[PDB]
RNA sequence: GCAGUGGGGAAUAUUGCACAAUGGGCGCAAGCCUGAUGCAGCCAUGCCGCGUGUAUGAAGAAGGCCUUCGGGUUGUAAAGUACUUUCGCGGGGAGGAAGGGAGCGACGAGCUCAUUGACGUUACCCGCGAAGUAGCACCGGCUAACUCCGUGCCAGCAGCCGCGGUAAUACGGAGGGUGCAAGCGUUAAUCGGAAUUACUGGGCGUAAAGCGCACGCAGGCGGUUUGUUAAGUCAGAUGUGAAAUCCC
């Protein structure tokens, strides 16, 4: 069934009045592997009740990417706040050639063969949205005909 | 590679590696469960990047190779078709000392390495004296017609009668040959290995 | 070789300058650039004037700064 | 004007972000010819001469829901800096699902009618 | 002078000869004009131990071209 | 170093004292060198004792001390008039100390 | 010029052996010359199969190490034994090249035969055969690897963020642990990350940044139609594509 991965879990800590109050934030990537993604980054005072609450939210929040070959279809650049990403599809024994922040969300994707990599801003925060936003944009040619 | 205290690895990886004498109930990790050091008996703390790298060490570990080139093999695995985690036991498999365990000549891959150097071993034919050999299938593996006299080798051999064989092999004790049918995939391999979890941590 | 340029000077006797203008791209940038070069081609019948349009080829250098001579005149006058 | 093909292609994005009807556009052979491919390709319903006097082309835009028919389309080869694909160069637009209109000796082809010849040329636009 | 020696591609464990057509001021392993044939010492290599091409050698011999002491044997071998 | 050369000799001017900036407070051990380079920089003296005097010439390896504003190189002990620590325990790769018997 | 000496410097070696082989000069040839070169020596400076060991080994009574003082760890024992099998000794002794000479033939071609082995004896093979040293750096974070004791903004640590005022894992010591497995650390030097000159990859209202304006030369760019030339551009063939290499 579905798949989780751990992207990363920072310690994150505010100065609270009254002292510091700790709150772990986790990013989770839930994929079958055929065709759906799902980002989730939910926060918890403890680590594994934010990984959980987080896969809650990754499964919540998914999206279809047109998988053909193992591969993408078009070549597309996401451009989320100060970072960038950019993906460009490729013949079979490539090998998900990507950062772990986008690899994961492209393994779990389903992805068998991509070409990636991320620009300005590196945030893992910020590179994982920017990820998922260009696996939206994606178009197949039935979808560029129907719609035409 | 290592070269050293192995009968230590086995209880840092929590599960039992079979280095040597692992059947046995001298095996340390059999006596006492638990990782080397002092802080062996205290209650361990893992964390993601803990359980993904302590995972790949023991992979690394039962072949007992470098981080290099088991990081070479992975990036070629990760690269062919078919799934990462499948091709990767795959090529780490078909290395030649470690053919050579499997099919009896040594009683580990360390002793298997060391057969293969001593140019003890050859393959179809022609000798060969590499560990990190890929052997392919149809591809015969049997002892040197001059190595069929040592002692150890005459006492391994010994052992191996009645044993059963992979799957993916076939070895003939009389003749002291031995045959690479086909290349094991996960369900033939029965590895304390979680091929998911290695992987995540190349990912990073 | 033949050279296609312009008289831009008749002074010396039997002895022409054509300035030839020819169009290279640039080996960094790759966009045209324009360079011209002058060549002091031989006229015995002293026929090229000033604003000619005339062809050069190489000849039997007539002297150290001339080794072209004319062999016809493209058009009339352009100055 | 400065770059004739690029005018045409851009009063034709201008068209169909207004959503009309028809557009007009001075006649060319070359803008023809290209106007030919767009019509085929599924971009245009058609086009047809017009003109008391001066030579137009009446160029017939069509719709459909969500997106039109023609998203993107600008001129990658323009007078300041002209470009030259070799047969192994034609760029696949969008995976294949949009095309390019190309140059050759051959006449003005697309990415596929022109790697289908065999040849290539200056990269008109991509549409 | 235009002479038809042996280039030795000579290695650790590796001796094969090159009966090559080159002037005689060019070094032992030099560029070398065109290559005629090849001896092998020990002929383990290959059953064959060498091919002279007699065709091709007897065009350099009568152009200019002279056959050194050692190869002269391998050449009158053919 | 100049001729960016990995050490570089020098005569000593003076081996004097210097104290550490705001957040410390101590007595190390500095002196102004004149390296062959033709620069007359200053260098910290390694370890709890050394045996440097006016005409002391040793090699300069090269190290900021955080402390001493301006000390950009550290004296390599162990090599000519400079005596390698005594009874180095520890730091023996550095300091060049002798492993006793 | 080769080897070598002294000086300088952080610092880099045998004033060794020898010509048979390959190659070169001269001679018809015989033959002569040739530290060109072929080897050995010194220095782990580097790389490859073995720095502080390899393999074997007792539910494990000692010692070193760590410790929440329960324990755990080093587990040839921390003893021994054998080892990959070093070293060392004896014998044989390679070319990964055959002639010079002599016999047959016109001491020419060709054929045949003999001497000489390492380079005026290494490698490798065979035989014998003793286990036969071991240390440094580091352990707050980046950097993988822990506490007790001492001291106490005291003494000291620190590339950056910092730490130490009685619980300091970053001070000194000790037990333990990580790294190196003579390498590993350290110092020095070269390249990219920097799309921070950005042709591919960039900006100029307020962050660094548009000239105060007009006008105007060169230059850049420039509507449309036709013809000739076709110099630029593009295409085929051919020559060279220095060799070497880059790439496969």
């Amino acid at each position: 069934e579905l798949q989780e991965k751990l992207i990363a879990v920072n310690r994150v800590s505010k100065t609270v009045k009254g002292g510091r109050i700790f709150s772990f934030t986790a990013l989770t990537v839930v994929g079958d592997g055929n065709g759906r993604v799902g980002f989730g980054y939910g926060k918890a005072r403890e680590v594994p009740a934010a990984i959980q609450k987080a896969m809650e939210k990754a499964r919540r929040n998914m999206i279809n990417v047109a998988l053909n070959n193992g591969t993408l279809q078009h070549p597309v650049k996401g451009v989320h706040t100060g970072s960038r990403v950019f993906m460009q599809p490729a013949s079979e024994g490539t090998g998900i050639i990507a950062g772990g922040a986008m690899r994961a969300v492209l393994e779990v994707a389903g992805v068998h063969n991509v070409l990636a990599k991320a620009y300005g801003s590196t945030n893992p925060i910020n590179v994982v949205r920017a990820t998922i936003d260009g696996l939206e944009n994606m178009n197949s040619p039935e979808m560029v005909a129907a719609k035409r | 590679r290592y070269l050293g205290p192995k009968l230590k690895l086995s209880r840092r990886e929590g599960t039992d590696l079979f280095l040597k004498s692992g059947v046995r109930a001298i095996d340390t990790k059999c006596k006492i469960e638990q990782a080397p050091g002092q802080h062996g008996a205290r209650k361990p703390r893992l964390s993601d990047y803990g359980v993904q790298l302590r995972e790949k060490q023991k992979v690394r570990r039962i072949y007992g190779v470098l981080e290099r080139q088991f990081r070479n093999y992975y990036k070629e695995a990760a690269r062919l078709k078919g799934n990462t985690g499948e091709n990767l036991l795959a090529l780490l498999e078909g290395r030649l000392d470690n053919v050579v365990y499997r099919m009896g000549f040594g009683a580990t891959r360390a002793e298997a390495r060391q057969l293969v150097s001593h140019k003890a071993i050859m393959v179809n034919g022609r000798v060969v004296n590499i560990a990190s050999y890929q052997v392919s299938p149809n591809d015969v593996v049997s002892i040197r017609e001059k190595a069929k006299k040592q002692s150890r080798v005459k006492a391994a051999l010994e052992l191996a009668e009645q044993r059963e064989k992979p799957t993916w092999l076939e070895v003939d004790a009389g003749k002291m040959e031995g045959t690479f049918k086909r290349k094991p995939e996960r369900s033939d391999l029965s590895a304390d290995i979680n091929e998911h979890l290695i992987v995540e941590l190349y990912s990073k | 070789r033949t050279l296609q340029g312009r008289v831009v000077s008749d002074k010396m006797e039997k002895s022409i300058v054509v300035a030839i203008e020819r169009f290279v791209k640039h080996p960094i940038y790759g966009k045209f650039i324009k360079r011209t070069t002058k060549l002091h081609v031989h006229d015995e019948n002293n026929e090229c004037g000033i604003g000619d349009v005339v062809e050069i080829r190489e000849c039997r250098p007539l002297s150290k700064t001339k080794s072209w001579t004319l062999v016809r005149v493209v058009e009339k006058a352009v100055l | 004007m400065q770059d004739p093909i690029a005018d045409m292609l851009t009063r034709i994005r201008n068209g169909q972000a207004a959503n009309k009807a028809a557009v007009t556009m001075p006649s060319s052979k070359l803008k023809v010819a290209i106007a030919n491919v767009l019509k085929e390709e599924g971009f245009i319903e058609d086009f047809k001469v017009e003109g008391d006097t001066k030579p137009e082309l009446e160029l017939t835009l069509k719709y459909f829901q969500g997106k039109a028919v023609v998203e993107s389309i600008q001129r990658v080869s323009r007078p300041g800096l002209r470009i030259y694909k070799r047969k192994d160069e034609l760029p696949k637009v969008m995976a294949g699902l949009g095309i390019a209109v190309v140059s050759t000796s051959k006449g003005v082809m697309t990415d596929r009618a022109a790697r289908q010849a065999g040849l290539g040329g200056e990269i008109i636009c991509y549409v | 002078m235009v002479t038809i020696r042996l280039a030795r591609h000579g290695a650790k464990k590796r001796p094969f000869y090159q009966v090559v057509v080159a002037d005689s001021r060019n070094a032992r392993n030099g560029r070398f004009i065109e290559r005629v044939g090849f001896f092998n010492p020990i002929a383990s290599e290959k059953e064959e131990g060498t091919r002279l091409d007699l065709d091709r050698i007897a065009h350099w011999v009568g152009q200019g071209a002279t056959i050194s002491d050692r190869v002269a044997a391998l050449i009158k071998e053919v | 170093a100049l001729e960016a050369c990995p050490q570089k000799r020098g005569v000593c001017t003076r081996v004097y004292t210097t104290t550490p900036k705001k957040p410390n407070s101590a007595l190390r051990k500095v002196c102004r060198v004149r390296l062959t380079n033709g620069f007359e920089v200053t260098s910290y003296i390694g370890g709890e004792g050394h045996n440097l005097q006016e005409h002391s010439v040793i090699l300069i390896r090269g190290g900021r001390v955080k402390d001493l504003p301006g000390v950009r190189y550290h004296t390599v002990r162990g090599a000519l008039d400079c005596s390698g620590v005594k009874d180095r325990k520890q730091a023996r790769s550095k300091y060049g100390v002798k492993r006793p018997k």
